[PDB]
């Protein structure tokens, strides 16, 4: 399972923070749900008592 | 004759899935015969660390212990579905009019 | 559109259907000449200065 998926790389910019001195990745998902009647996942709905 | 024109539109916001940094949290794996596949899984193998005892004190036995971790299936589809005039105009190619 | 995992139905038809019109609005501007002005303009006397 670990060996696939080497050799080639690429970069690819993208904005990062650090915490911790861990560096954790950033993202924007709106841009795959725009355009489209399906809710986004990231949202949901929490019911309270 | 004269034709009532239309207008078609093209353009889309393309994205792949690894362009985008969800991948970073998955390690993707292209196994062509997956359908084939029932449920894998992966045994994992885990000795306790021991510590040693004091004088009039239990004694801390060795006890080897053992997991192992499955996988869910996520089975997705989509159609596209084609005019039966569009489908049987693909096949047979006209020589009239331009 | 998008693919789902759901047993809920995604759309069979791809591109909807879109009417549009093209609303003109036109524009008008008089501006008024005096027959002297033009009656002068053509015309040449050649009398004096």
């Amino acid at each position: 399972l670990s060996q696939a998926g080497a050799h080639s790389l690429t970069p690819l910019s993208m904005d990062v923070i650090r915490l911790g001195e861990k560096t954790v990745i950033m993202e924007n998902l709106r841009r795959v749900y725009k355009n489209t009647d399906t809710k986004d996942p990231l949202e949901r709905n929490v019911d309270l008592t | 004759f004269e034709a009532i024109f239309g207008t078609f539109c093209n353009r889309l916001e393309w994205v792949y899935f690894l362009t985008s940094g969800l991948a970073a949290a998955a390690h993707a794996i292209k196994f062509h015969d997956l359908n084939k596949l029932t449920t894998g899984k992966m045994l994992f193998h885990v000795q306790v660390p021991r510590v040693a005892s004091g004088a009039g004190l239990p004694t801390s036995r060795q006890t080897t212990i053992m997991v192992t971790k499955y996988s869910e299936k996520s089975p997705i589809t989509i159609p596209f579905e084609l005019s039966a005039a569009c489908l049987t105009y693909l096949r047979e190619t006209f020589e009239g009019t331009i």
